[PDB]
């Protein structure tokens, strides 16, 4: 669903 | 109220920065770090990235208007460029 991206 | 900081960060051996990120137009909410990674580039630098810091510029970027995945693009492309550094404007309560 809703987007959490690590970087 | 609220106050801005400009974070400068180098990325690490992976490339990576060391934070995580939610939001932006795509989704219904506003771009903000959801994670500092400890020892991370982000969480060594001075000053240094929050958790909960809303990312207002990427490089003097108005990213107000860009999908995550853009912004995601953004914040890739500030490694192999000019100085190899992110420059974050973020708004910090």
């Amino acid at each position: 669903t809703r987007r959490e991206t690590q970087l | 109220d609220s106050y801005l900081v400009l974070i400068r960060i180098t990325p690490d051996e992976d490339g990576k920065f060391g934070f995580n990120l939610k939001g932006g137009v795509d989704q219904k909410m506003p771009l903000v770090v959801s994670r500092i990674n400890p020892e991370s580039p982000a969480d060594t630098c001075i000053p240094k990235l929050n958790e909960g810091d809303q990312i207002v510029l990427i490089n003097g970027r108005d990213i107000s208007e860009h999908t995550h995945d853009q912004v995601v693009m953004f914040i890739k492309a500030s490694r192999e460029s000019h100085s190899r550094e992110l420059a974050l404007v973020i708004r910090r309560r």
